[PDB]
């Protein structure tokens, strides 16, 4: 009720506080122990009529000559739901939780994708080289220039995004990261742990957004080269290697704009605060699974398609004429590996892979492989 | 008590007035005063200009040409000194201290006013350029028939050197007088008054390139200010002697743009400087 | 990445204004080109507000409208005029290119039947490829001495315009009678503007992909030859409801055969979870035939309707049945060739279009490659 | 330091009158030259109130105005009349000169459109350099046998007037019809008086920088030859709104090329924290182009409006495009030179301006030095 503990000998079963199990009573269930620790931490971090009534109820229990567990929970569950209801008010109505979530979906989950394609166009040569101690700030001015480049102007929420470079403990993209300075009220919901799993997703989603862009540039390079017999072998493999990434880049609006549609629904329905802490924690857990990141095989197979395509788009752009000096001799090496990986993933597919295979085989082409 | 203590200061003793008044005099915000004080002192230049008969009286002649002041606030401007100069440089040490009474002395610290004297001697030193440089711009006017390559090529140096001073001044007139004054004016509206004031001035000496952290940026400024003074000495008998001087000026300025850039990786205040010194150039 | 739009010929200048009055209406833009009070990314078509247009008798009709502050008939005759105003118009075009930050494409509205279009539209496509070689040139051309203007122009659109969308007036005049009951030009243009507007929906609103003109076309055109598309506008309610009306040829403006790739655009607020359920039943019913040679897929995209102005729908189709329309035209061309300085350019043009119709008829075979 | 004005011809006496009305309105000065009850230093223009005016037909109506208590057609004839009253008029100047504490400059409001004042303007500047060699002179000349009287006074203005603010009636009337819809003389001058009033915002109100007439001119004009300026006045809302609306050629009061120096005066109470941000966005978009040789920048200073009388702003620039205006004039001269006691002064006049037109075109080259 007051956010402080009166203990000096390691007596209470609550020692950023934690919970103790090896000293917890026997008949008391671990469930209600989770309820207690939450109401106490929520007041400590917080630093009318809901005070005296809780006191008398606590005192009344001491007069009962029999501790009935069915009644001990009967008073605690009201107190938990009491502080949670008022906290849910502060977490949504006064402090716009939904507005912050929209900003998250934009910059962390590539929601504002148009900003990141111009960001790549500028911060391209200053990242392909191995990162050093100066490229950390050399790119922040490019990103700031990018937001102003698409007439998105707001002195709010712009200085809250500071790109980091994991240096001295390799290409620059392998160490790129984006941190967000959370405000005070939302600190209870945004720990560095939940902001860490968000950061991992941002690296993978930015990778596939990079390879599709430079690949589309190759498409504009063949079209530009309209007037060699072997010259057609490029687009017969380019357009082939295009559908393996483009469709891989689909199912993402069908997993982001869908899961996000449920999390945005779960808040506007329940008045409790505990629901938010579990639904949001459940919402993020799907992104690790549905986006095929945790599953090593699908994560280890398409991983090779990324860097294999880098060599291809670079090879065709590294020359201005036909691939003659061992260039065609080099193109014939990737197709011997890629075309096998195409059938390899076809065997991996044959819970959610149907939503991916349906788009890949609606035209029934992979049935022939 | 506290709400009645702070309110007692504003509505009765005019704490809001003293701040917006010392800025009119110390930080030289009110024109026609610095342009009249510095303009008088610079007319002379040892034993003269040091006795309390001229420098203790030039102020009482300056305030009349202010057209703003002559109030009980306007007094207490002790135009004293802190050194006896012996004898082309860019230094003339001289202080200018405000004075207060009891119920206000407890807030405005006797150390804070001492730091105004730190930022003042810089701002006065700046005026020494825009007057001496104005002199050669005016000294050359009477020379005008005499039109030749030696003449026009000479005057382009002044326009090339003046613009560098008129941009570093435009910076000072943006950080130490307007944005650092936006804060501490919409910040106020009893212990806090001590710290808020200790944060207003401290930002004024930080954005003012007087901090020892960015001191190497300040050391280079003297090389610029010195060469302009030499340019004033040679008011075409010695043209080439001046042509070498300007070439030294273009080198040092070209060196400043590199030392400030290298000091960006390690201060958002300095960020606006490069945008000032560099614009459509390298 | 902005797109400079050009409009030539009477038909082209007419559809553009109706495309412009439609676009600025979707945003909060007053006819005086000033924002009204009343997220929507508006940079792709407007310069900081002015639209990046270059309009080329009818101009008087445009300046008399309250939107004033918004800014012979032979193939040989139209071309000759072009070379005479060569330098005059390019300074207008060049200054708009340097003004833009990173110019990406060139939207063109012109009619092959239109004399001015058959003379001036054809000349630009050769010059545009010469001066700026790294810029896509996509045209919203519309099919209708008449066969001559048509085939001679098709000779340029098959090698210069790296993309193209055809709008046939025959099917449009038909749709006007059955589901609109008009019987003029001033009524059929209403639906034309609807197509062009929804065609560029994903670009004007921030999304996940499809943030450039390349983001839409590259999935459709696999080879430099197969570069012809078709559109379909259904609403004249679930996600499965809208798709079953797309594939019906009763709404597609057209008069074995199979597609190449499909792009679906949905402008409603439908639940994006059941879209994967809709595709499954479509593959089960097998409502559209495909190519067996290469890997292809059916795509769908979502966006948001203009709030300041319910589910709509537009589909982008790459069908080989569009080759028949060419044959009909070229058939009439051969008909006038045997009935009536060198008369040789019209001869080679007939040969090069023979390759195009050949490429599509050979595309519907299991051995289209080589 | 006191400033004094002189008004010549019919034009100068008209705009100077409304210049005296608008300025008298800024301070709490009744039309009867008496302060009403109702910071601003009013001593630079007014002398105890009495304005330092010197007026040289319409004067009768000026005294007939409620502000009475506030005090041929050839060029050679306009020059002759100035000689016939050499000493008679000059006494007024002298008695007003030393009777003033410290004269700083001489504001000259006159027209060069063939008026008796146009010659009358040529004479005074010759003598002003004769008697007072330490007194700056500024002139707010206005542009339209008219080629004759125009090109002649240019010969005197390029060597006597150390500064000049050009105002062409042509670019003014474009503003009149567009944003005031007049389709008169007393209608356009309403805006002209506004330009001059805000031109001295930093003088009547004390500030840190630019507290004197030499404080504004010394930065822009690099050499005593390239001494021509143009103006801008946008309010007809943050800082990035003002400076961006100023650089447009739709607002400039003038009919390769680049700038030498700009000065933007902001009169509002705007938040000064964003003035550096607007400077960044103007640089990055590259909306203006400067000289390549020397480091040329843009400067901005703040001041406060008249509390008695909303964000205003003035733009002062030295653009080498002003050379085109002269080319329009002198070209007419050669045409009138072949169509119609010595006629030798007209020769050296045409000669000296052609040196100036050479001096501008040479400033735009990266090797302007030597
Ligand atoms: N869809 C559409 N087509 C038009 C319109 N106006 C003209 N056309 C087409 O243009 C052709 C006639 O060309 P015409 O205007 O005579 O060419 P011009 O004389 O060079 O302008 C017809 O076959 C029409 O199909 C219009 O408003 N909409
Ligand atoms: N900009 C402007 N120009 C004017 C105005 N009134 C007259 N002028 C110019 O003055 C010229 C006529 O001069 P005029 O009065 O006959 O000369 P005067 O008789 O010697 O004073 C015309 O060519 C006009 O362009 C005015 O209100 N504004």
């Amino acid at each position: 009720l007051h956010g402080l503990l009166l203990d000096q000998h390691e007596e209470f079963f609550i020692k950023q506080f934690s919970l103790r199990v090896e000293i917890l009573p026997s008949y008391i269930p671990v469930r209600v122990a989770e309820k207690i620790l939450f109401v106490g931490e929520s007041v400590q971090m917080f630093e009318k009529n809901q005070e005296d009534t809780f006191a008398a109820e606590l005192h009344r229990l001491k007069q009962q000559p029999l501790f009935s567990l069915v009644d001990f929970e009967q008073v605690v569950d009201r107190i938990r739901s009491t502080v949670a209801e008022h906290l849910w008010k502060l977490m949504v109505e006064e402090s716009d939780l939904l507005g912050q979530l929209k900003i998250i979906k934009d910059f962390y989950l590539l929601g504002r994708g148009e900003l990141f394609q111009a960001f790549i166009d500028t911060a391209q040569h200053m990242l392909k080289t191995p990162p050093t101690a100066v490229t950390e700030h050399d790119v922040n001015v490019a990103f700031q220039q990018s937001a102003h480049k698409v007439l998105l102007d707001d002195d709010n929420l712009l200085p809250l995004l500071h790109l980091t470079i994991e240096y001295h403990g390799a290409s620059g993209w392998a160490a790129l990261g984006l941190s967000y300075k959370v405000q005070w009220p939302l600190h209870i919901l945004f720990t560095p742990a939940v902001l860490e799993k968000y950061n991992v997703v941002f690296k993978y989603l930015l990778s596939v957004r990079r390879v599709q862009a430079e690949l589309q540039h190759c498409w504009a390079l063949q079209m530009q080269r309209k007037h060699q017999t072997d010259a057609i072998k490029w687009r017969l493999r380019n357009h082939m290697a295009f559908l393996v990434d483009n469709l891989q880049y689909y199912l993402q609006v069908d997993v982001l704009e869908s899961q996000f549609s449920q999390l945005l629904h779960q808040i506007n329905s329940t008045r409790d605060f505990e629901s938010i802490r579990l639904a949001h924690d459940h919402f993020l857990s799907n992104l690790l699974a549905q986006s095929f990141i945790l599953l090593k095989p699908v994560f280890h197979c398409l991983n090779e398609i990324l860097d294999l395509c880098h060599s291809f788009c670079s090879l065709v752009s590294q020359n201005l004429g036909p691939l003659d000096e061992r260039g065609a001799a080099q193109l014939s090496i990737l197709v011997k590996g890629f075309s096998r990986q195409s059938s390899l993933l076809f065997k991996i597919l044959s819970n959610s892979d149907l939503a991916q295979l349906l788009l890949r085989l609606d035209y029934n082409k992979y049935y022939t492989q | 008590v506290n709400k009645a203590a702070v309110d007692y200061f504003f509505v009765e003793l005019h704490l809001e007035a003293h701040y917006e008044a010392l800025r009119h005099f110390l930080l030289m915000e009110d024109g026609e005063f610095a342009q009249s004080l510095s303009d008088l002192l610079f007319e002379k230049l040892p034993g003269e200009l040091l006795n309390p008969l001229v420098l203790n009286s030039v102020l009482s002649k300056a305030l009349q040409c202010s057209l703003h002041g002559d109030t009980p606030h306007a007094s207490n401007l002790s135009l004293a000194l802190k050194y006896l100069p012996e004898v082309p440089d860019v230094l003339s040490c001289l202080e200018l201290r405000y004075k207060v009474d009891w119920p206000l002395n407890i807030v405005i610290t006797e150390g804070c006013v001492s730091k105004y004297s730190g930022v003042f001697s810089f701002l006065l030193q700046l005026k020494l350029m825009m007057w001496a440089l104005k002199d050669v711009c005016f000294h050359l006017k009477r020379t005008a028939m005499a039109g030749s390559v030696q003449f026009r090529q000479l005057q382009l140096f002044k326009h090339e050197m003046q613009h560098f001073v008129k941009v570093i001044q435009g910076y000072i007139a943006n950080q130490i007088l307007h944005v650092t004054w936006c804060e501490f004016r919409a910040r106020l509206a009893l212990e806090e008054i001590q710290r808020a004031h200790a944060e207003y001035l401290h930002k004024a000496v930080f954005r003012g390139l007087l901090t020892e952290k960015a001191a190497p940026v300040m050391n280079v400024i003297h090389s610029i200010f010195s060469l302009v003074l030499k340019f004033r000495s040679q008011l075409h008998p010695n043209f080439a002697l001046m042509q070498q001087s300007y070439n030294t000026f273009k080198y040092y300025s070209h060196f400043l743009f590199k030392v400030v850039t290298k000091l960006v990786n390690r201060q958002p205040h300095l960020e606006d400087f490069l945008l000032r010194i560099n614009f459509n150039n390298y | 990445r902005e797109i400079i739009t050009l409009q030539l010929g009477q038909c082209g200048n007419q559809i553009g204004f109706e495309f412009w009055k439609q676009l600025c209406a979707e945003h909060g833009i007053s006819p005086e080109a000033i924002v009204e009070e009343f997220t929507d990314r508006k940079d792709v078509f407007f310069y900081q507000y002015i639209p990046r247009a270059v309009l080329l008798r009818v101009i008087h009709s445009i300046l008399n409208s309250p939107y004033a502050k918004l800014y012979g008939n032979n193939w040989a005759s139209g071309f000759s005029q072009g070379e005479k105003i060569h330098e005059d118009i390019f300074d207008i075009i060049d200054r708009e290119a340097d003004g833009s930050d990173s110019l990406e494409g060139f939207v063109l509205c012109h009619s092959i039947a239109g004399g001015t279009g058959s003379g001036l539209g054809s000349y630009l496509l050769e010059r545009l490829n010469d001066r700026y070689p790294k810029k896509l040139v996509q045209t919203y051309s519309v099919f209708p001495v008449q066969p001559y203007n048509s085939l001679l122009t098709l000779k340029r659109l098959t090698q210069n315009a790296d993309c193209l969308v055809v709008l046939d007036n025959t099917a449009l005049n038909r749709i006007a009678t059955d589901r609109l009951h008009i019987q003029s030009f001033s009524q059929i243009n209403q639906l034309v503007s609807t197509i062009m507007s929804a065609s560029t929906t994903t670009l004007r609103y921030p999304g996940y992909m499809n943030n450039d003109l390349i983001g839409l076309i590259a999935s459709l055109i696999p080879t430099p030859r197969l570069h012809f598309l078709m559109t379909g506008y259904t609403p004249l309610t679930t996600v499965l409801d809208v798709m079953r009306r797309l594939l019906q040829p009763k709404n597609v403006m057209v008069s074995n055969h199979c597609y190449i790739a499909i792009l679906n655009i949905i402008q409603g607020e439908v639940d994006p979870t059941q879209v994967h359920k809709s595709l499954q039943r479509i593959r089960e019913r097998k409502l559209a035939n495909f190519i067996p040679w290469g890997p292809a897929s059916i795509q769908v995209a979502l966006s948001r309707k203009s709030p300041y102005l319910r589910v709509s729908g537009l589909m982008m189709a790459n069908h080989t049945s569009i080759s028949s329309l060419f044959e009909r035209t070229c058939r009439q061309y051969d008909k006038l060739r045997k009935r009536e300085d060198n008369f040789d350019e019209m001869d080679t043009s007939r040969e090069i279009v023979q390759q195009l119709i050949d490429e599509y008829h050979a595309a519907t075979r299991p051995d289209y490659i080589s």
